[PDB]
This record gives structure tokens, C-alpha cells and sequence, in this order.
């Protein structure tokens, strides 16, 4: 029914997201300005946009109940392997089915399948990326299912390097059950109807973009000129 | 693999 831990576990996160997602993007200004034409045009502001968006995936996973007590380098190896897939997650939030776009605000933020081809990622990525944003978006997550899935995606014990996988996965069966059972007490059928299974799915989706973005990364960073135009964070997050 | 930016925001 939901103990008193996990209603307490919810709280956390919903709090921890509302604290890292800024839904009016004022800080986009401070980017790189997007460039619409394009050669690579969009890399710059993009490279930003998700530097950034590691800064606060970050700052979520610290406050996820549990995570503190892992080790630095448990932390670092949990979040190196979650950024991009927690940021593909809450990019959901921003994701519209109304013309396919990542609308931030303002048509200088609304991102779409040509805005986001120019920064040296291909459709075999993007094109999977925006079906799993559709697919996603068709679950129609209570936020409290939302955070859940971001804070499981980052706490998962089969990450490699992962030493303490023990105690990771201790701390993610937590968050598991808290995610079951909430589906089960607060998420009214149809719309619970497997829920959690297709949630999970989207885990395993998450995986394969998570994959395809580390193989294009690889291949672009033999490439200075782009590398160039990236950040230091990225630059250490994604590899150097 | 010395992550000494991700290091410092974690801490
Ligand atoms: C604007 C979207 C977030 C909206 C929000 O936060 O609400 C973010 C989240 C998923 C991101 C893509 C991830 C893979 C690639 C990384 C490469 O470093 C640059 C291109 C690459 C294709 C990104 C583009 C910008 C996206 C679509």
C-alpha cells in the first residue's frame, strides 16, 4: 500500500527533479547560440544544452535516497553510464507529439529531427531516439513514475565498472518497489496496464541509444574539429 | 579513470 519509506522516497525525488529541470529554460541563453541554416551548425549550442544537462542529471542522482552511501567511485561509474540516457528521459518532458520536436520555451529552443541531426549524430540515432520520445510520451507517466524511472536508470547495478553492485542494486530494488507499488496503488487501470513492463522496456530502449550515441561519440572523437567545439564535461563524461 | 570535473560536482 505504499509504506511510510516510500511514500517518503517519491517525496525526495519529486523534490530533487523540481529542483534540477527548470521547465522555463531561462538558462538556455547562456548557451552557445543555436545556429539554423548546416555543417555541423548546431554542434556548439547542443554541446552546451547537454553539458548542462549532465550538471543537473547530476545534481538529481545526488539526492536520490541511497545514493550518498555509495563510494566516489561507484557514483562516478553510475553517472558516466546514465547521463545521456537519464538526459534522453527528461528531455521527455519538453518532447511534443504535435509536430515531433523538443519544444524549450521559444522558437530558438524547439528542437526538431533537423536541428538535431547537425551536431555530427546521425538518424541511426535520432530516428530511434525520437520513437522511444513518442513511445514514451504514450505512457502518459504520473511525474512520480517519471522520476522514479530517471533515479532506477541511474542506480543500476549492471553498469560496467560497478564494484558495490551489491549495495546498487540494494538501493535500486528500493526504488523498484516504490515504482511497483505506486503503479499498483495510485495508477488507475487501463492506463496501468503493464506498466511497469513497459517501463522497463524503455530501460533496455535506453540501453540500445545509449550504445549507438557511444559509437558516433567514439568515431567523432577521432575527429579534433569537433571535439573542439565540445565542453570540458562532456569531453570527460563521454570520454577523452 | 579520474574524472576530476564529474569528481568535483559529485562531491
Ligand atoms: C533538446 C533535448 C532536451 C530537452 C529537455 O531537456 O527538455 C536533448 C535530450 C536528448 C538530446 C540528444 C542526445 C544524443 C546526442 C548528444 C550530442 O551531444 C548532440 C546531439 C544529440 C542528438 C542530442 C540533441 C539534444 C537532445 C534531443
Amino acid at each position: 500500500k505504499l509504506s511510510e519509506e516510500q511514500q517518503h522516497i517519491i517525496a525526495i525525488l519529486l523534490d530533487a527533479h523540481h529542483k534540477t529541470y527548470d521547465p522555463t529554460y531561462a538558462d538556455f541563453r547562456d548557451f552557445r547560440p543555436p545556429v539554423r541554416m548546416s555543417p555541423l551548425s548546431m554542434l556548439p549550442h547542443l554541446a552546451d544544452l547537454v553539458s548542462y544537462s549532465i550538471q543537473k542529471v547530476i545534481g538529481f542522482a545526488k539526492m536520490i535516497p541511497g545514493f550518498r552511501d555509495l563510494t566516489s567511485d561507484d557514483q562516478i561509474v553510475l553517472l558516466k553510464s546514465s547521463a545521456i540516457e537519464v538526459i534522453m528521459l527528461r528531455s521527455n518532458q519538453s518532447f511534443t507529439m504535435d509536430d515531433m520536436s523538443w519544444d524549450c520555451g521559444s522558437q530558438d529552443y524547439k528542437y526538431d529531427v533537423t536541428d538535431v541531426s547537425k551536431a555530427g549524430h546521425t538518424l541511426e540515432l535520432i530516428e530511434p531516439l525520437i520513437k522511444f520520445q513518442v513511445g514514451l510520451k504514450k505512457l502518459n507517466l504520473h511525474e512520480e513514475e517519471h522520476v522514479l524511472l530517471m533515479a532506477i536508470c541511474i542506480v543500476s547495478p549492471d553498469r560496467p565498472g560497478v564494484q558495490d553492485a551489491k549495495l546498487v542494486e540494494a538501493i535500486q530494488d528500493r526504488l523498484s518497489n516504490t515504482l511497483q507499488t505506486y503503479i499498483r496503488c495510485r495508477h488507475p487501470p487501463p492506463g496501468s496496464h503493464q506498466l511497469y513492463a513497459k517501463m522497463i522496456q524503455k530501460l533496455a530502449d535506453l540501453r540500445s541509444l545509449n550504445e549507438e550515441h557511444s559509437k558516433q561519440y567514439r568515431s567523432l572523437s577521432f575527429q579534433p574539429e569537433n571535439s573542439m567545439k565540445l565542453t570540458p564535461l562532456v569531453l570527460e563524461v563521454f570520454g577523452n | 579513470k579520474n574524472h576530476p570535473m564529474l569528481m568535483n560536482l559529485l562531491k
